[PDB]
């Protein structure tokens, strides 16, 4: 089976920039009966089908905008956009049609970058209501920072927690090409009322130095 | 000028057999093969194998032959991708789509089916409040299943900085998630905020009035 | 200077499997949608090409295979297939590049009382290469003994009628042929799109 | 040769009736199956070929099928002009060519019993040395019967020829004429010359005699 | 249209050859095989051969293959069937048939015209004109009874001998019997009638038996047995 790789596996370039993508192939995929490479470049949008972009390497899909362009031959092949636009944000597969069975390459993200900026952050306990149900939810919340890289820790009357935290995020926003993030960590009320201090810890680009929400159980 | 239209969204307890389909519309589909395409959530895309309505002549790739069976009826330009027994792993969104010959790209894309498998039964999700003490409140809706949950605020009056988080498969089987809105702490003792929550498979509406906790 | 495509659909005889008729289309310009858009094909299977996109593109030459089978033989009719049609009559290579596009011909081929005159090879010493056409008849000797000519004891004839009645299940009744293959040579393209 | 086992060997059946006739064909790559019928005198005339398909010329009522080796004539209602014989034919490789044993198809009618006669040599056969006994089955159906020469009560084996007509234009009964052969001498050396027949239509066996020099 | 037809009947001694021509007319003649089909008497039908009258090759039958030649005339559209080193046991009508020909390919469509046939007849015996002896009415009867008489028609060669009764006046009830042939290669037949007992007396009955290769003829009166 004929193996495609990507590089590289995220990027994130500013509006209006150069975006390259790579697909290596573990054997060649060019037809010499009519001289063409059998390689096709699709696109993914957030809750979307994937859509066809390029075929035979270098062929666009009627309908695409020239600033895709597909390039290479043998086991080398680029995907270049020319130009990032907003609505380019998307994840894209390379795919081998030569034989079946057919493969793609594992994605590339493709995202918008943007200045710096730090994140709001917010700490909710949990609510006496879900409380009477014998569990304890306390949320840590992370509004509009990029870059998405960023380090959430859970800390209980200053001891680490571990396996017991879950993490959301929200795609790039549409204005502010910002991101979201939520930690929840769960545990039951015994283990919620055995400790005082709960804290979050965020480390950030944005940030000098770690920013630390906290409150404590009991009081206010 | 070709269009595929996939079967609507499946939940199924393992051990369950399966069978969803793709039907096909417009001009030239006598020249398509049909393949079925598997993206498990937040991954890539899987080739499972291809088939030509016109006799059924049958592909599959080495990971998904055996495990799934892929057929066809011409008569109603309508392919088919089943599965006997079904198990958690198998929870995916399932792509067919289509190219017009063997050794083509797939130019034509159906709308995708969304298939769960998991021992939980449906169930309606609790809402609490992400109380406030410029200030953050939301909701958090715990323990539901299966997806998905629409949530607005203010009944879609209320749109400017809010962020609704991707649900997470948490412990339980059961879907956790939360709306967060960023509002004037001004706000706070005279507004009124209400998370609209909808759970259409347990038919579940809870509207609930997020405000500052009293001590 | 539209493609003659339509004397090679629309022939009112068609050519033996084992005597397959080639016709070479060239200098000529061709709209393949007449062909995809059709509702009158049972099978038309098109490999390492689409041919929504055939009027885009551009070929030095295109041959045009068309000849009769039986319905449940249309699918031998393909890149690595075997049995009688593909090892003895009409062999598709590997790297074929181009569509297979059959339909059922029962209300032309078949008649009262059987028509014989479609005919198959059944036996042969070897298989056939790609693109090889055989046609042959001489007895197959299948034994020690040379045949002189003559059936015999392990000597038969080497083609075989299809005995089409139109009472015949779909499966054994005339099904007409046509394979397109698309020819790209270091040359000048001389079949091409609108 | 291979000949094609047809079955049966006779078909007794009326006017109109319903003729079925098997033809059990040898082991073949490939080969034609072919029905013929044959009138006294006359050529075989080609009913069927390919198992299935009507001759030019032939009448509805004439039809053919095959599954495996196993091929069938069937006839839906019998014509005056279909009681005839029926051969299969099988074209191959080899041999080349092969016939079937034939089917008889006969006309069935009511039991008759033979009218049975007997007749001494004459006197101007005795006078060239040579006997000629002859015993007449007359008017007889069906054909099965068994005629016995018996001289001195002893049963004559090897010097009796046989003779049948075909089924008669009117009655559709059968004629048998059995002729036993001796030197002068022999005749001269016994008395009792005995013709016996057995039939279906006889509760048991007639025994038609004469003595030598006897009148009748 | 198609149409085949035979050469005469011949008479053979068992060490000489037969010749047997078949013309066809209504068709072209290099399209069909001949086939040549023999028929013994009372017994069924043995193929020969096929020759190719395009060609001239012939494909000869496993019991004739040494001693049958095939030949044709296209010019006359003819084909041949010589039969050599004749046996007694080849004695027959022989049939020629047309059969389509498909270049690579078994024939579908059988053999759908055949010639008259050829009765080819080989004996040591020589023309010899037969005996006819009376089978006279038992001389017992009985007033409502049935009378049977005729005649044995003993040792000729060689067929046909043809018999009638009161010069073709009487037909009811008379049975001629096919011919036999004798261990002495000679042939018997006898041709018998059933009358009243009554009409003995009154009506005179009279076999006539001809052979015409012998040109012998009899009118043989069968009588009344003087007791
Ligand atoms: C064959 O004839 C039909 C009807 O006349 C026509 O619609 C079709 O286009 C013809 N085929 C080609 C290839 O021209």
């Amino acid at each position: 089976d004929i193996q495609l790789t990507q590089s590289p596996d995220s990027l994130a370039v500013s509006l209006g920039e150069r975006a390259t993508i790579n697909c290596k192939s573990s054997q060649s995929v060019l037809y010499s009966s009519i001289n063409k490479n059998y390689l096709a470049w699709y696109q993914q949008k957030p809750g979307q089908p994937p859509k066809l972009l390029i075929y035979w390497a270098s062929t666009r899909e009627s309908g695409v905008p020239d600033r895709f362009s597909g390039s290479g031959s043998g086991t080398d092949f680029t995907l270049t956009i020319s130009s990032l636009q907003a609505e380019d944000v998307a994840v894209y597969y390379c795919q081998q049609y030569y034989s079946t069975p057919y493969t793609f390459g594992q994605g590339t993200k493709v995202e918008i970058k943007r200045t710096v900026a730090a994140p709001s952050v917010f700490i909710f306990p949990p609510s006496d209501e879900q409380l009477k149900s014998g569990t304890a939810s306390v949320v840590c919340l992370l509004n509009n920072f990029y870059p998405r890289e960023a380090k959430v820790q859970w800390k209980v009357d200053n001891a680490l927690q571990s396996g017991n935290s879950q993490e959301s995020v929200t795609e790039q926003d549409s204005k502010d090409s910002t991101y979201s993030l939520s930690s929840t960590l769960t545990l039951s009320k015994a283990d919620y009322e055995k400790h005082k201090v709960y804290a979050c810890e965020v480390t950030h680009q944005g940030l000098s130095s770690p920013v630390t929400k906290s409150f404590n159980r009991g009081e206010c | 000028q070709m269009q595929l239209v996939q079967s609507g969204t499946e939940v199924k307890k393992p051990g369950e057999s399966l069978k969803i389909s793709c039907k096909g519309s417009g001009y030239g589909f006598i020249t398509y093969w049909i393949g079925w395409v598997r993206q498990m959530p937040g991954k890539g895309l899987e080739w499972m194998g291809i088939i030509y309505p016109g006799d059924s002549e049958t592909r599959y790739s080495p990971s998904f032959q055996g495990q799934v069976t892929i057929s066809a009826d011409k008569s109603i330009n309508t392919a088919y991708l089943q599965w006997s027994s079904l198990k958690a792993s198998d929870t995916a969104i399932y792509y067919c789509a289509g190219g017009s010959g063997i050794s083509t790209p797939m130019d034509v894309w159906g709308q995708g089916t969304t298939v769960t498998v998991s021992s939980a039964s449906t169930k309606g999700p609790s809402v609490f409040p992400l109380a406030p003490s410029t200030a953050a409140l939301g909701c958090l809706v715990k323990d539901y299943f299966p997806e998905p949950v629409t949530v607005s605020w203010n009944s879609g009056a209320l749109t400017s900085g809010v962020h609704t988080f991707p649900a997470v498969l948490q412990s339980s089987g059961l879907y956790s998630l939360s709306s967060v809105v960023t509002v004037p702490s001004s706000s706070l003792g005279t507004q009124t905020y209400i998370c609209n929550v909808n759970h259409k498979p347990s038919n579940t509406k809870v509207d609930k009035k997020v405000e500052p906790k009293s001590c | 200077n539209l493609c003659p495509f339509g004397e090679v659909f629309n022939a009112t005889r068609f050519a033996s499997v084992y005597a397959w008729n080639r016709k070479r289309i060239s200098n000529c310009v061709a709209d393949y949608s007449v062909l995809y858009n059709s509702a009158s094909f049972s099978t038309f299977k098109c490999y390492g090409v689409s041919p929504t996109k055939l009027n885009d593109l551009c070929f030095t030459n295109v041959y045009a295979d068309s000849f009769v089978i039986r319905g449940d033989e249309v699918r031998q009719i393909a890149p690595g297939q075997t049995g009688k049609i593909a090892d003895y009559n009409y062999k598709l290579p590997d790297d074929f590049t181009g569509c297979v596009i059959a339909w059922n011909s029962n209300n032309l081929d078949s008649k009262v009382g059987g028509n014989y005159n479609y005919l198959y090879r059944l036996f042969r010493k070897s298989n056939l290469k790609p693109f090889e056409r055989d046609i042959s008849t001489e007895i197959y000797q299948a034994g020690s003994t040379p045949c002189n000519g003559v059936e015999g004891f392990n000597c038969y004839f080497p083609l075989q009628s299809y005995g089409f009645q139109p009472t015949n299940g779909v499966g054994y009744q005339p099904y007409r042929v046509v394979v397109l293959s698309f020819e790209l040579l270091h040359a000048p393209a001389t079949v091409c799109g609108p």
